[PDB]
């Protein structure tokens, strides 16, 4: 793919919108419309990546490619077939990623578009939204068993927490959506603090599946949350809490 | 069945 | 343009 565009601006923004969702405009600009649809299912899932020709132009030598960093290629396996390299003015094209997650992984991928318009050459690139949350499944349990799980997830490195400023509304129904669909069960009367939220679930890898428990605590007098995971794998704790963390 | 501290 | 895949 030669020179690489640095990342778009709103990259990260935008990036942020696609971890508690799988459908949404990923990258738009006057030529180009990048919209995603994806589906997962325990250690598996399938995006649709949808290509706007927004001009009368066609494009040409239409090169979208993704690029992994070299841990993350031993952690997730994306396979895809290429796109046609020409593009018709008003046409949308598409390809189909096959995804499987080999193990807990950090890194996001970078999908990198080049072509020819007319006599300009054109070069994004956009972080795309395959999260190790999109693996994770919902685990239902009682008070008791919480605590007991929480409990043995006692070590340091185990636990992470993180401090924030609400980005949105500290919105009840709103935050409980969104740790469901983070991939966490919501489970209710565990925290006697009912403003409080708690979650458990597991993270499907090909390898190794991770149990992990969360704790939402919002502040709505001072507009803030801490959140703090706890997992049997540090590198998951971390992933997960600076994810969730951007939600809120 | 408690958590040990609180943010709030 | 309206033949296209939509992500409301």
């Amino acid at each position: 793919p030669g020179i690489l565009a640095p990342l778009a601006p709103g990259s990260e923004d935008n990036f942020a919108r696609f971890v508690c969702k799988n459908n949404g405009v990923l990258f738009e600009n006057q030529l180009l419309q990048i919209g995603l649809k994806s589906e997962f299912r325990q250690n598996l899932g399938r995006m649709f990546i949808f290509y706007g020709n927004k001009t009368s132009t066609q494009f040409l030598n239409f090169t979208p490619t993704l690029i992994c960093a070299d841990d993350l290629q031993t952690n997730l396996n994306l396979q895809t077939k290429p796109v046609d390299p020409t593009v018709d003015g008003g046409a949308q094209v598409q390809q189909v990623i096959n995804i499987e997650c080999i193990s807990d992984f950090t890194e996001a991928p970078v999908l990198n578009i080049q072509f020819r318009y007319g006599g300009t050459f054109q070069n994004v690139s956009v972080k795309l939204p395959i999260t190790l949350n999109k693996f994770f499944q919902p685990t239902e349990m009682a008070s008791q068993d919480f605590f007991q799980r929480w409990k043995q997830l006692s070590n340091p490195q185990q636990e992470v927490q993180n401090i924030f400023k609400a980005k949105h509304p500290m919105d009840t129904e709103i935050t409980k959506a969104k740790i469901i669909g983070f991939g966490s069960a919501l489970l209710e009367e565990v925290d006697p603090n009912p403003a409080n939220f708690v979650g458990a679930g597991i993270i499907h890898t090909k390898t190794t599946q991770i149990g992990c428990l969360l704790r939402l605590e919002p502040n709505l007098q001072a507009q803030m949350y801490r959140l703090t995971l706890r997992t049997s794998k540090d590198t998951v704790s971390q992933r997960l809490c600076e994810l969730l963390s951007e939600q809120f | 069945d408690g958590f040990k501290d609180s943010f709030d | 343009p309206k033949g296209w895949v939509t992500f409301e």
